[PDB]
């Protein structure tokens, strides 16, 4: 509980239990200000595209966390220790944490 | 020096023989013991069951380690299998030093 007190530790271990593997992974992030806080609407009129590449949408000042790749959780060693002696895997539960926030 | 486990009390030697079944003795007595036996032999099955204590790796190595893989290629004869006429062959010696750890 800040200011001079850290609100989380660096957990990045990977414990291989018996019929399961728990992979933890801490990263340092950086978040800018997007659109100068605006909801700018985006489309394909200004681009001059083909019929196939037309779009209509909205860009936001919000960021998003994504951890949707397998190397975000598995090291190359833990991947090798996964693919070579397992006939399958599936995720059971995740556990997200966001800590040590510094606004500059 | 050949490798292996030095044991003061090793697994004991199991020794086996056929009991001598003699042929017909003569009618009168003779103390020159026996040269005439019934030519025989035995067969059977034998099963040995050793339990081995493993030591798991506790490695914090990052990159993949060196393994014993079989060469996936178009092969005429699979390694460590029988031949076209049933001869079991072992194509190469396999050690046991593949994993690594710091000194």
């Amino acid at each position: 509980d800040g200011v001079g007190n850290a609100s989380g530790n660096w957990h990045c271990d990977s414990t291989w239990l018996g019929d399961r593997v728990i992979t933890t992974s801490t990263r340092t992030w950086a978040l800018p200000t997007y659109n100068n806080h605006l909801y700018k609407q985006i489309s394909s009129a200004s681009t001059g595209a083909s019929n196939d590449n037309h779009y209509f949408g909205y860009s936001t000042p919000w960021g998003y966390f994504d951890f949707n790749r397998f190397h975000c959780h598995f090291s190359p060693r833990d991947w090798q220790r996964l693919i070579n002696n397992n006939w399958g895997f599936r995720p059971k539960r995740l556990n997200f944490k966001l800590f040590n926030i510094q606004v500059k | 020096l050949m490798g292996g486990f030095g044991l003061k009390n090793p697994p004991p030697q199991i020794l086996i023989k056929n009991t001598p079944v003699p042929a017909n003795p003569p009618a009168e007595f003779s103390a020159t013991k026996f040269a005439s036996f019934i030519t025989q032999y035995s067969t059977g099955q034998v099963s040995v069951e050793i339990e081995w204590e493993l030591q798991k790796e506790n490695s914090k190595r990052w990159n993949p380690e060196v393994q014993y893989t079989s060469n996936y290629a178009k092969s005429a004869n699979v390694d460590f299998t029988v031949d076209n006429n049933g001869l079991y062959t072992e194509p190469r010696p396999i050690g046991t030093r593949y994993l690594t750890r710091p000194l």
